[PDB]
RNA sequence: CCGAGGGUAGGGCCCGUGACUGGGGCGAAGUCGUAACAAGGUAGCUGUACCGGAAGGUGCGGCUGGAU
RNA sequence: UGGGAGAGGGUGGUGGAAUUCCCGGAGUAGCGGUGAAAUGCGCAGAUACCGGGAGGAACGCCGAUGGCGAAGGCAGCCACCUGGUCCACCCGUGACGCUGAGGCGCGAAAGCGUGGGGAGCAAACCGGAUUAGAUACCCGGGUAGUCCACGCCCUAAACG
RNA sequence: CGAUGUCGGCUCGUCGCAUCCUGGGGCUGAAGAAGGUCCCAAGGGUUGGGCUGUUCGCCCAUUAAAGCGGCACGCGAGCUG
RNA sequence: GAAUGCCGGCAUGAGUAACGAUAAAGAGGGUGAGAAUCCCUCUCGCCGUAAGCCCAAGGGUUCCUACGCAAUGGUCGUCAGCGUAGGGUUAGGCGGGACCUAAGGUGAAGCCGAAAGGCGUAGCCGAAGGGCAGCCGGUUAAUAUUCCGGCCCUUCCCGCAGGUGCGAUGGGGGGACGCUCUAGGCUAGGGGGACCGGAGCCAUGGACGAGCCCGGCCAGAAGCGCAGGGUGGGAGGUAGGCAAAUCCGCCUCCCAACAAGCUCUGCGUGGUGGGGAAGCCCGGGUGACAACCCCCCGAAGCCAGGGAGCCAAGAAAAGCCUCUAAGCACAACCUGCGGGAACCCGUACCGCAAACCGACACAGGUGGGCGGGUGCAAGAGCACUCAGGCGCGCGGGAGAACCCUCGCCAAGGAACUCUGCAAGUUGGCCCCGUAACUUCGGGAGAAGGGGUGCUCCCUGGGGUGAUGAGCCCCGGGGAGCCGCAGUGAACAGGCUCUGGCGACUGUUUACCAAAAACACAGCUCUCUGCGAACUCGUAAGAGGAGGUAUAGGGAGCGACGCUUGCCCGGUGCCGGAAGGUCAAGGGGAGGGGUGCAAGCCCCGAACCGAAGCCCCGGUGAACGGCGGCCGUAACUAUAACGGUCCUAAGGUAGCGAAAUUCCUUGUCGGGUAAGUUCCGACCUGCACGAAAAGCGUAACGACCGGAGCGCUGUCUCGGCGAGGGACCCGGUGAAAUUGAACUGGCCGUGAAGAUGCGGCCUACCCGUGGCAGGACGAAAAGACCCCGUGGAGCUUUACUGCAGCC
RNA sequence: GAGCUAGCCCUGGCCAGGGUGAAGCUGGGGUGAGACCCAGUGGAGGCCCGAACCGGUGGGGGAUGCAAACCCCUCGGAUGA
């Protein structure tokens, strides 16, 4: 059946992507805690 | 009249369809047509704020001249009666000798090919516009406006119209079609005459599919539903209100008056509707 | 081949019969009221409509086959 | 051919009286109703009176035992459209007539459908009386309806 | 109650005997035939339908008879639902 | 030593289940240490509106080749989407960008919000919509509209020549549009040919033949031809298209008007470039100087912005054309021609799947295009088959029970069961024929019945041609032939009578309910006069609506027919300038503290002072409500009638043991041999009743009752047979569960149901296939039930707040 | 977090074949004129049958599954909400 995880490039980009969490306070925040976790990718990576 | 169908479906049967005799035209005038940025009863924050909206035919919004008082004096021809899909009343294309190319709203009896005028020197004939203050006492009217250069916005649907009544002072007493009598500034200007398409009320849509059509998403009855939604929610098997009637918001909705008793409006409305 | 007829299927007409039910006729020795014949105690009658335990009433229009 | 009388019929316009309601004024202890009363209405200002306004239906006098229509039925006034009918001339046609099963059309009121409109009235209804009782007659209220359009209904003491 | 699945049916039986039938008896208000009532007896037998989820019951047509109870109202790691 | 503890390791169940579609395999040859499993040939089977081909997502080297087999692969492995290494993706024209706008997003100006931020016309961004110039063939192990070949084309720059008032983000035209149906003519694609090309073949009884088998095209600029699309021309006046305007719009005169003209596209042709089958030779070669022609069928594609009809009335902006404004008119633009110039990113491979989403090489899910032939009336249905692709990554035997899926069955025919559940029956097309009732549409495929293959003979119209033959389509009428049987296989209704509920098509509890529930046209009440009411938001701002009472919100009812009674005392709503109660505030009689004082400070009566409530009235398709007792008629029975208590008023019409009835299987009638159900009645309705509508109603329903006919393994009552398993051998090899176990019956005892205690009985040790009575068997710290001063959803005239409103 | 799901908004796409035969139109009949009637044409519809496609009715299988909702047979819609 159909199940949940559809990918979608321009999607993804468009709602997890570096600019969507710049744009708002909580992203912001999102990009901060995961630089500071010293998380490898601060956002999903999507061909493009 | 009115078009009804031999029932060779269970839906033809009542549907009933205008005879659209009046239209001369099923084109629109290319240049006074623009897109109708359907909302879904979904408002800038996306929330549905109407309930029951969305899914009818698409449209482009027939540029209507609601003013009129634009143009005095230069006369034009009724060049066409169109069908506009935004409004119960018929349209009508006005050629002004002037060139230019406008629409009004079709007044009952209006004819192909009629010249009409606005203006204080107007003759009292079907399709012109004058201020109140020079139609006479008695005439039936539309396309009214409340306040002055505001733009007309009594008396606007099919079949509907207003009645001058008398003059006192600076303002003219109108009946309005839901019988409020009602003052209004006399240079406030309307159009002789009644609308047109009077037979609109007699149409019966006869299916579901026809209100869908029409963008109108079906109404669920508040008795449908479960407390969570709605006063008259829950209840065991069918119940009745148990409750005075209420809206989804809780507000009684059966006599409960709902004008702002303080409006300054109120100093200039005579006589309440009527029945 | 036709063919008495038999068989399958579906229709029409008639008759008898039926739990129950509708009013009708007759019975008379009952109960209720008293609508009509006198101006019959609200003149009558009438088509129709609405209503009433019953006769009946009332509305709308009609007739005189209505007393004074 | 030339004239006449008429509430004959259809559509549109339009005039005054009165009833009711709303507004302004003035004014106060009742009003209204009946056989007599009560319900009702009224000091939250009624009735009676004056000014203004809205709205519907009906047409006082003329009006008569009258006129018209095939019957039902038709009444303020104006115009348009239209029917029937009488008279006088004795000009045209030449028996072209009379009746009329069927058919078709018209058909008071009430009633129905869709939509208007709704003043007065008023089935149903509610209340007061009357009465032995009073689902009535009388009184105070009152919804259909009465009115307009279009579509049905097709009845009658539709009677001379 | 850190679960002992609960009515009826179907299937498969098994047991008790306070015995429906068949076998053996005594009393009879047992002439015969047919019954009544108690005693011994559990070896075998104890039908097919209509109605209702039904157990039970009533009814139809039969029968030697159409018995009544226990087995977690026998049996859902056997089925049904 | 225990916490259903935590982490890890290892056991047991166990050589057990299983090894993932029942489309299917067999042999030979080769490679190799090793072969059911890799390669090659032959035979067999399966998909073929796919199980084939192409494209877009998504995936990201999985592509190609060499070498390899530890792990991965459900077995094996010499193979591989696996390991290692090397190679492979080529564009002005295909797709996206250097073009346009859509919703939406962002956002100069502007507005709002404690902050963070929220909006916001223009502008900008935003595509799978508009727009814009490449087709065929060849080539590589692997890319190709990209490389090469042939023939075409687009834009930018510069120059030349001719021509013109040139010139734009400004004005205008155009772009520019729906649904359904449809004409003409073409093309894609298809079929036939006795015609053209072709390696061969003659078998096994016949055939050297109008024999068999194979093939018989593709792209192509300008011209031309055929079909179509689009577009009136001239002059005058001109006050409108926010400047201007010769453009466009408007008025008037003339001419042309279903024409032609100008223009655009499609198809055909076209100089030219290509392609090119079987067969047999070790993907290549020959076939072959391959031929490349006629006839029919024919699109849903093309001409295209075609045509008609209809109501629900069917994007934008740019490219383009035209107009002018500044400006500039040695420029600039238009047209032709010529040279130059032409960037960035994608391109491999899989793509209905072993490479994507589902933890797996998972019977599931995944948008667009092509999708051949014959027959069955048609078709994308069904059967078989082309091209192409496969045989589903465990096999070999055996021939038990039992399971699954499937075939048949004597006699009976629903006796089965809660129920004909299930499975039979019926089944396409053509002809005949067809009832109640009905809203006149229907009900209706009602029901029921006849026909159906093949051969010969005669014959009727149509399409293409030409008017004819040829082909092709729709028929008609006779005469025969064969079988058990002619939609001979596959695909393809069982029917009827009668109640309930819902009018109807629709919608729903993703994953236990598809219904009588929701919705629905339609009906009514009610709110709202426009800066509407109402909704979201603190606000700005939005929806409502670029709508205006024939409109918009809220509520109930639910097509349609006939209807919808009485009660306004309580609650709600609505109306009421009186009166009563009423808060802040106003007012300040009078009283107090303090000071030697003037003074300062504090309390405070009447009186004035809103909504709300109280008071008066209205209001039911507003919340809601709609009685009890006694007695009375020539016989009993009963009570039209009288009385009385109570109430706000005492249930009207209709219906009623009902989706409602306790008693209850009420009673009566119908059907049945028999009927707790069903239908029809009756009415003492425990406890119907009129928009939480009442009573009906044609048509409709995968809804729920009852009956009958047809037919059946549902059953009496089971038997046989088929395949996949179960069983046996080789390969690989789980699971929950598990205090440990050396784990029998009875009758007792025991915390009340004992393998484990007592007595007795029985019993050599250990497995395999089976069945499920026990181990109070496994699973889940019972959902019922209670308890906890545990939680959470929901209600209200519980309490107390808040928003909102007055 | 709306790449599942629910609604809406913008923009594209898909729906073999067969059957029934509404209005309108034309002809004819009819009438004073009409209504209307008959034949032809015509192609309407939350119209019928049935693939794709969308569903999920009844039964059976599956139940440490091929699958944390699947499979077979059957069945509903299929120009429209
Ligand atoms: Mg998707
Ligand atoms: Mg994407
Ligand atoms: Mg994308
Ligand atoms: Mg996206
Ligand atoms: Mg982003
Ligand atoms: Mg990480
Ligand atoms: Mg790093
Ligand atoms: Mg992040
Ligand atoms: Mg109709
Ligand atoms: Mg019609
Ligand atoms: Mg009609
Ligand atoms: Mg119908
Ligand atoms: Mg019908
Ligand atoms: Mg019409
Ligand atoms: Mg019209
Ligand atoms: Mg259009
Ligand atoms: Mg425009
Ligand atoms: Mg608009
Ligand atoms: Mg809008
Ligand atoms: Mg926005
Ligand atoms: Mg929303
Ligand atoms: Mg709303
Ligand atoms: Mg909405
Ligand atoms: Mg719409
Ligand atoms: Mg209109
Ligand atoms: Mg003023
Ligand atoms: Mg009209
Ligand atoms: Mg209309
Ligand atoms: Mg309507
Ligand atoms: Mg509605
Ligand atoms: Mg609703
Ligand atoms: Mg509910
Ligand atoms: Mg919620
Ligand atoms: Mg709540
Ligand atoms: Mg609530
Ligand atoms: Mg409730
Ligand atoms: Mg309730
Ligand atoms: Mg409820
Ligand atoms: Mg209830
Ligand atoms: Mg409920
Ligand atoms: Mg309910
Ligand atoms: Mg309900
Ligand atoms: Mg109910
Ligand atoms: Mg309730
Ligand atoms: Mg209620
Ligand atoms: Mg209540
Ligand atoms: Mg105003
Ligand atoms: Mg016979
Ligand atoms: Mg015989
Ligand atoms: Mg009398
Ligand atoms: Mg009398
Ligand atoms: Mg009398
Ligand atoms: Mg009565
Ligand atoms: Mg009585
Ligand atoms: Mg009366
Ligand atoms: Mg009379
Ligand atoms: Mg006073
Ligand atoms: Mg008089
Ligand atoms: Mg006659
Ligand atoms: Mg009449
Ligand atoms: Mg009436
Ligand atoms: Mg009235
Ligand atoms: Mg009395
Ligand atoms: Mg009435
Ligand atoms: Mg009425
Ligand atoms: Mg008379
Ligand atoms: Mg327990
Ligand atoms: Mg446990
Ligand atoms: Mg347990
Ligand atoms: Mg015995
Ligand atoms: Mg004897
Ligand atoms: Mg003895
Ligand atoms: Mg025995
Ligand atoms: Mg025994
Ligand atoms: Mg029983
Ligand atoms: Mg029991
Ligand atoms: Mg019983
Ligand atoms: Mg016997
Ligand atoms: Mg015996
Ligand atoms: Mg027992
Ligand atoms: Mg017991
Ligand atoms: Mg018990
Ligand atoms: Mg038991
Ligand atoms: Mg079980
Ligand atoms: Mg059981
Ligand atoms: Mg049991
Ligand atoms: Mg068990
Ligand atoms: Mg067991
Ligand atoms: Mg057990
Ligand atoms: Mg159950
Ligand atoms: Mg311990
Ligand atoms: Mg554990
Ligand atoms: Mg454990
Ligand atoms: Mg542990
Ligand atoms: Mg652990
Ligand atoms: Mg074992
Ligand atoms: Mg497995
Ligand atoms: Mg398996
Ligand atoms: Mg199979
Ligand atoms: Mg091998
Ligand atoms: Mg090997
Ligand atoms: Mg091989
Ligand atoms: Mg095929
Ligand atoms: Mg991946
Ligand atoms: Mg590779
Ligand atoms: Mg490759
Ligand atoms: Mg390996
Ligand atoms: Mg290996
Ligand atoms: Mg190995
Ligand atoms: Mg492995
Ligand atoms: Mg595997
Ligand atoms: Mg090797
Ligand atoms: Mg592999
Ligand atoms: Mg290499
Ligand atoms: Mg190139
Ligand atoms: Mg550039
Ligand atoms: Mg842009
Ligand atoms: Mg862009
Ligand atoms: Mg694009
Ligand atoms: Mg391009
Ligand atoms: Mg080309
Ligand atoms: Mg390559
Ligand atoms: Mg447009
Ligand atoms: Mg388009
Ligand atoms: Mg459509
Ligand atoms: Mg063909
Ligand atoms: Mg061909
Ligand atoms: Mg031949
Ligand atoms: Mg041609
Ligand atoms: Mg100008
Ligand atoms: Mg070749
Ligand atoms: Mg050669
Ligand atoms: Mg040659
Ligand atoms: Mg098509
Ligand atoms: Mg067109
Ligand atoms: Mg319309
Ligand atoms: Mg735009
Ligand atoms: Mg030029
Ligand atoms: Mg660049
Ligand atoms: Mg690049
Ligand atoms: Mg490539
Ligand atoms: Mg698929
Ligand atoms: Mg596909
Ligand atoms: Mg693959
Ligand atoms: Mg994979
Ligand atoms: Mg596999
Ligand atoms: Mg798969
Ligand atoms: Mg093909
Ligand atoms: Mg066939
Ligand atoms: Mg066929
Ligand atoms: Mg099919
Ligand atoms: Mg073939
Ligand atoms: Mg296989
Ligand atoms: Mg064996
Ligand atoms: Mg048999
Ligand atoms: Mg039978
Ligand atoms: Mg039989
Ligand atoms: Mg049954
Ligand atoms: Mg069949
Ligand atoms: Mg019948
Ligand atoms: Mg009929
Ligand atoms: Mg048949
Ligand atoms: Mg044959
Ligand atoms: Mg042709
Ligand atoms: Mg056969
Ligand atoms: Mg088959
Ligand atoms: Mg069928
Ligand atoms: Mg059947
Ligand atoms: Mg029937
Ligand atoms: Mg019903
Ligand atoms: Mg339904
Ligand atoms: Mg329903
Ligand atoms: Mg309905
Ligand atoms: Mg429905
Ligand atoms: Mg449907
Ligand atoms: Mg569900
Ligand atoms: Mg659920
Ligand atoms: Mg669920
Ligand atoms: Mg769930
Ligand atoms: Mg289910
Ligand atoms: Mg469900
Ligand atoms: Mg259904
Ligand atoms: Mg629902
Ligand atoms: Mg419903
Ligand atoms: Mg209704
Ligand atoms: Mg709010
Ligand atoms: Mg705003
Ligand atoms: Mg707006
Ligand atoms: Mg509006
Ligand atoms: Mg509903
Ligand atoms: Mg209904
Ligand atoms: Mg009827
Ligand atoms: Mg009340
Ligand atoms: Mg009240
Ligand atoms: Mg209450
Ligand atoms: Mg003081
Ligand atoms: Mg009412
Ligand atoms: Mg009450
Ligand atoms: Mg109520
Ligand atoms: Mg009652
Ligand atoms: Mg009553
Ligand atoms: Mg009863
Ligand atoms: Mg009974
Ligand atoms: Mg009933
Ligand atoms: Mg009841
Ligand atoms: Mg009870
Ligand atoms: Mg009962
Ligand atoms: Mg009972
Ligand atoms: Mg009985
Ligand atoms: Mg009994
Ligand atoms: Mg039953
Ligand atoms: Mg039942
Ligand atoms: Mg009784
Ligand atoms: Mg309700
Ligand atoms: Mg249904
Ligand atoms: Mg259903
Ligand atoms: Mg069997
Ligand atoms: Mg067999
Ligand atoms: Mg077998
Ligand atoms: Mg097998
Ligand atoms: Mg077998
Ligand atoms: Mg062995
Ligand atoms: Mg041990
Ligand atoms: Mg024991
Ligand atoms: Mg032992
Ligand atoms: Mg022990
Ligand atoms: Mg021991
Ligand atoms: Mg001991
Ligand atoms: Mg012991
Ligand atoms: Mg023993
Ligand atoms: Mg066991
Ligand atoms: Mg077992
Ligand atoms: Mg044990
Ligand atoms: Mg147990
Ligand atoms: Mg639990
Ligand atoms: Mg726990
Ligand atoms: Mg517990
Ligand atoms: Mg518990
Ligand atoms: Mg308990
Ligand atoms: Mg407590
Ligand atoms: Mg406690
Ligand atoms: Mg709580
Ligand atoms: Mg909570
Ligand atoms: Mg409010
Ligand atoms: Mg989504
Ligand atoms: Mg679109
Ligand atoms: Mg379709
Ligand atoms: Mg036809
Ligand atoms: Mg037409
Ligand atoms: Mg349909
Ligand atoms: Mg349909
Ligand atoms: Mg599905
Ligand atoms: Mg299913
Ligand atoms: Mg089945
Ligand atoms: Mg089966
Ligand atoms: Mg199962
Ligand atoms: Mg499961
Ligand atoms: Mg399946
Ligand atoms: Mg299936
Ligand atoms: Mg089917
Ligand atoms: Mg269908
Ligand atoms: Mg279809
Ligand atoms: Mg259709
Ligand atoms: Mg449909
Ligand atoms: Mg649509």
């Amino acid at each position: 059946m159909k199940r949940t995880w559809q990918p979608n490039r321009r999607k993804r980009a468009k709602t997890h992507g570096f600019r969507a969490r710049m744009r708002t306070p909580g992203g912001r925040k999102v990009l901060k805690r995961r630089r500071q976790k010293g998380r490898w990718r601060l956002t999903p990576a999507v061909r493009k | 009249a009115v078009k009804k169908f031999k029932p060779y479906t269970p839906s033809r049967r009542f549907m009933t369809v205008a005879d659209f005799s009046e239209i001369t035209k099923t084109e629109p005038e290319k240049s006074l047509v623009k897109p109708l940025k359907k909302t879904g009863g979904r408002n800038n924050q996306g929330r549905i704020t109407v309930r029951f909206r969305g899914g009818g035919h698409k449209r482009l919004y027939r540029i209507i001249d609601f003013k009129r008082w634009d143009k005095v004096g230069i006369p034009a021809k009724v060049a066409a009666i169109e069908y506009d899909p935004n409004r119960s009343a018929r349209i009508a294309l006005l050629h002004y000798v002037d060139g230019e190319k406008r629409y009004i709203i079709a007044p009952d009896g209006l004819q192909v090919g009629q010249q009409v005028v606005a203006g204080p020197d107007a003759p009292i004939q079907v399709g012109n516009a004058l201020p109140l203050r020079f139609i006479p006492v008695g005439t039936v009217v539309h396309a009214v406006e409340l306040e002055p250069k505001k733009g007309a916005k009594l008396a606007r649907a099919a079949g509907t119209s207003a009645q001058i009544q008398g003059r006192e002072g600076d303002y003219v007493i109108l009946r309005l079609p839901s019988g409020e009598l009602r003052k209004v500034h006399g240079e406030c200007y309307a159009t002789v005459g009644a609308v047109g398409n009077a037979d609109h009320k007699n149409i019966v849509l006869g299916k579901a599919g026809r209100s869908r059509w029409l963008g109108r998403r079906p109404h669920v009855r508040g008795a449908a539903m479960n407390p969570v939604d709605h006063p008259h929610g829950g209840g065991e098997g069918r119940a009745p209100r148990g409750r005075p009637p209420a809206s989804p918001w809780g507000w009684q909705t059966k006599g409960l008056k709902t004008r702002k008793r303080r409006k300054p409006s109120s100093r200039f409305i005579i006589a309440r509707r009527k029945k």
